[PDB]
RNA sequence: GAGCUGUACGUAAGCGUUGAUCCAGAGAUUUCCGAAUGGGGGAACCCACUAUCUUUAGUCGGAUAGUAUCCUUACGUGAAUACAUAGCGUGAGGAAGGCAGACCCAGGGAACUGAAACAUCUAAGUACCUGGAGGAAGAGAAAGAAAAAUCGAUUUCCUGAGUAGCGGCGAGCGAAACGGAAAGAGCCCAAACCAAGAAGCUUGCUUCUUGGGGUUGUAGGACACUCUAUAUGGAGUUACAAAAGAAAGUUAUAAAUGAAGCGGUCUGGAAAGGCCCGCCAAAGACGGUAACAGCCCGGUAGUUGAAAUGGCUUUCCCUCCAGAGUGGAUCCUGAGUACGGCGGAACACGUGAAAUUCCGUCGGAAUCCGGGAGGACCAUCUCCCAAGGCUAAAUACUCCCUAGUGACCGAUAGUGAACCAGUACCGUGAGGGAAAGGUGAAAAGCACCCCGGAAGGGGAGUGAAACAGUUCCUGAAACCGUGUGCCU
RNA sequence: GGUAUGAGUAGCGAAAGAAGGGUGAGAAUCCCUUCCACCGAAUAUCUAAGGUUUCCUGAGGAAGGCUCGUCCGCUCAGGGUUAGUCGGGACCUAAGCCGAGGCCGAUAGGCGUAGGCGAUGGACAACAGGUAGAGAUUCCUGUACCAGUGCUAAUUGUUUAAC
RNA sequence: UAGGAAGAGUAGUACUGCCCGUACCGCAAACCGACACAGGUAGAUGAGGAGAGAAUCCUAAGGUGAGCGAGAGAACUCUCG
């Protein structure tokens, strides 16, 4: 059994848009990863 | 460009320097220009849609624009070209 | 958690040892919650002890 | 265009319509590969945005 | 606008082979609702719509020499005509 | 002003001197997500309500508009509670979020490190977080600097000076004024008092509102007195009050015109090169063109140019405006302030002999005969008038734009990135982060034949070259082979 | 970065194949047949997660497949997913999360009321046949059910109270 | 029940019913393990004989012969008698 135990949910309640969008601290990292130019953000 | 379609040219560098011709085609984009009789390719063309049997094509290749001076067809001469406004639209003058 | 009045708040400097070891702390206000009028409407606000001294009604 | 601006809105609207069911004719026409003329639906996407234009021009 | 909602028929071995059946095959808007599929149809082709069932269709992914990404996604009707109705053409 | 329908080494249908494609100004359209704001949500989705149309025989459908929250403000309604007030509703404004990792101001604020250990100290008020933000910010018209018997707001640069100083007097930290420059610009309040109100009973006196008045040092103002102005003049949206418009000029954003060699020969695939002749030059910039071009092309110097939009500068309009002198009877001149104790911090200055400045806490003046400073403090003298506000320029920085420059790089360099790169790829995620340029002048990109299923090849042909054959300039070394002169 | 050496070496990832016929340039490895052998509380049949086109058909055999390859989950084209009733939403709430006002707090924010969101649970109406290159309680045939809507017809209310 | 109320139900008849998912794999070569990897992956169904049984052995339905082979039958190693 390894680390990677994938869910869509999960992984958008923890790392997606909505949820970098509810902190300050994630704005910083879409601001940062906007900044770096990333294809993706969230 | 100095010189347009149906123009005729002198051309005045390459292999066929002194042969004048009437411009067939112009490709301003590239400042290239076919003139007829000049820079004859042989393409080995493929039997396809067009030319169905095929064979090796003796066709004109496009020489660069700078290498053909325009034929005063007063003196028939090249010359280089100024521009005059007559009335309505401007018109090329010769030297 | 400021006073209403002048302003007065927290403000940070150090503390500090016979021996001058130095730590970082606070000075506070003497805030009192009080009721007064501030745009007429009389309601409970952080005010500090300096600035109920004398002037101003409770 | 300055055809267009001739007509009342009501005749613009009117050729508005015509023009969107000469559309759908076409690629109708495209899908099931019956349209030579192609070229044709271009024209007409324009005309429709031409006349859009000028009605939105009158207010 | 009716004609902005049904883009255009679609023509395959399948789609062909129930034109007998009376059920018409097109691809309409990808926010079209089957309801405004049926006015749509009802409005261009002066027919009587019985049922029309719908599928979306996610886009396919293609790579053409180094550069990879997505057909378009498509909203895909089958307009099935009364007994008593005309027939669309195709 | 003749071609055009982007790239990119395709087919098709078309358009264009009845002016296309293309270039510049203005306008229109501008799905959905995103502060996202009708409610919800796992961003780019779901689901509404209220009007007003619209469709159907009616449900079912469609279109348009409105509908977040808070702040301020007006108007309504309105509990406990009688008046009220909270609360609630509606209408106006405003905010929200982003970012140029720069520069600036503020709140908060490390540690490694140095001190050859380390604690005071240093690193350093740095990094970083958060807030405010502006084109700059901050500072700023003396309770100043000084000590001539004098300077006259602030800022920045040179200098003073690694001085004076601070400092486990260690490591280190380290001024300022004077002098020299850049740039310069000054102003408005609070209060006496005056007028007109409202609110109060202080009941004919006080306290708030609006206007006038008024701004400074042995003084200025109020206040009395007099002299001239009541726009004659003056000033202005960069402070000094604040909105407005016009016109002309100019600059930017497209462009136009623009001299002189097809010169003769040589080599060559090709001449711009050699040799020999000319010519233009306010143009011998740069680039391209089959090798190196002032005279071939785009151009260059010079000279013209703008319908439209924006910027700047003048001028007009428009708006706004009182200044001198003479008297110090009386009145005013920033109060929980200044100062002080205690605890901290900033000052180059580590509590010291510690002035000066700020924060928290407590105590707490004088208030024109008054007050502050001159590095404890007192006296004298000198200079100054705090506890209110505003203020351009000289300065800092560069995500950008335009024109340029380089004894800067030239594909392992230079950006991470010359190439569809913050891509591929790796990672749950924050985040990490590549490799990879060159056919030819032109595709003329190898018809045709031959072996082969193809790949690949050999001919033929193109080309200057194909040992330039679509990842194709050159093509080193390692490494891998075939052949063979000498040896084994 | 390239290229050696080790080296034609280790390895080629649990397992039963055989022949005949076919296809094809080519066959231990593809197709068909027959026999044989293996799993069978699974090595079968569904379904959720997760993946995201891998599915179907035709063509291909450079690379990928530890060999081969005519074959393929690979390459290239075209296609393919049908719901009032199945699962989710236009219903419900749990943990938890958010949270108007509010309370607290250098800033940032933290907490929390009303109110929301949030299944792994509650509620909720469709079955059997057929059909097939690729879907099927979804398409077609038959027979239903749930919720609505009008349209005809009587029936009964039409301000003392049917509903 | 508080409220709201002239339209309500009953019968027949014919219409109306939105959005999302639906392919395929799914104890696997398609998921998590860098691999066409002896590992891991929730739930429903899970036949017969003998049997208490879902054990065991052999089988049914159904699925499969596992992506290197041909010989050889030394040492040695492993797994077995
Ligand atoms: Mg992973
Ligand atoms: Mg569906
Ligand atoms: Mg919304
Ligand atoms: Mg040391
Ligand atoms: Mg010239
Ligand atoms: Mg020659
Ligand atoms: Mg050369
Ligand atoms: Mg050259
Ligand atoms: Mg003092
Ligand atoms: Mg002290
Ligand atoms: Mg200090
Ligand atoms: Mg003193
Ligand atoms: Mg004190
Ligand atoms: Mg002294
Ligand atoms: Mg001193
Ligand atoms: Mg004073
Ligand atoms: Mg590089
Ligand atoms: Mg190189
Ligand atoms: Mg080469
Ligand atoms: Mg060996
Ligand atoms: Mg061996
Ligand atoms: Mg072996
Ligand atoms: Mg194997
Ligand atoms: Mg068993
Ligand atoms: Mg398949
Ligand atoms: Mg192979
Ligand atoms: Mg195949
Ligand atoms: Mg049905
Ligand atoms: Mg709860
Ligand atoms: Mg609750
Ligand atoms: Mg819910
Ligand atoms: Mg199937
Ligand atoms: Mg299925
Ligand atoms: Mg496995
Ligand atoms: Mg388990
Ligand atoms: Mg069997």
């Amino acid at each position: 059994k390894r680390t990677y135990q994938p869910s869509k949910r999960k992984r958008k309640k923890v790392h997606g848009f909505r949820t970098r969008m509810s902190t300050k601290n994630g704005r910083r990292v879409l601001a940062s990863r906007r900044r770096k130019g990333r294809k993706v953000l969230s | 460009m100095h010189v347009k379609k149906g123009d005729k040219v002198k051309v005045i560098t390459g292999k066929d320097k002194g042969k004048s011709g009437k411009v067939l085609a112009a490709f301003p984009k590239k400042d290239r220009v076919l003139i007829e009789g000049i820079n004859m390719v042989k393409k080995h063309t493929k039997p396809s849609n067009v030319n169905p049997q095929g064979g090796i094509l003796n066709v004109e290749a496009p020489i660069h624009v700078s290498n053909v001076m325009l034929l005063d067809p007063k003196t028939g001469e090249p010359t280089r070209v100024g521009y005059e406004v007559k009335g309505d639209k401007k018109v090329r003058v010769a030297k | 958690k400021e006073c209403v009045i002048t302003g007065r708040k927290s403000r940070s400097g150090n503390k500090r040892s016979h021996a001058m070891n130095s730590s970082k702390r606070t000075w506070k206000a003497n805030l009192q919650k009080v009721r007064i009028l501030v745009n007429g409407k009389p309601k409970k606000v952080w005010v500090s002890a300096r600035a109920l001294k004398s002037g101003k009604v409770e | 265009a300055n055809d267009i601006r001739d007509l009342s809105t009501t005749e613009i609207q009117d050729q508005e319509k015509a023009l969107k069911e000469e559309l759908f004719n076409l690629r109708f026409q495209l899908a099931t590969g019956q349209l030579e003329n192609t070229a044709r639906i271009r024209e007409v996407r324009k005309a429709i945005a031409r006349m859009k234009t000028i009605v939105r021009e009158r207010e | 606008d009716a004609r902005d909602i049904i883009k255009r028929p679609v023509v395959t071995e399948e789609s062909t082979s129930i034109l007998d059946d009376k059920k018409y095959t097109f691809e309409v808007d990808t926010r079209a609702t089957k309801t405004q599929v049926k006015y749509a149809v009802e409005e261009i082709f002066d027919v009587k719509v019985a049922k029309v069932n719908v599928m979306n269709y996610k886009g396919k992914l293609k790579r053409m020499g180094r550069y990879a990404g997505y057909t378009n996604k498509r909203r895909k009707a089958i307009v099935t005509v009364t007994a008593d109705s005309k027939e669309i053409q195709f």
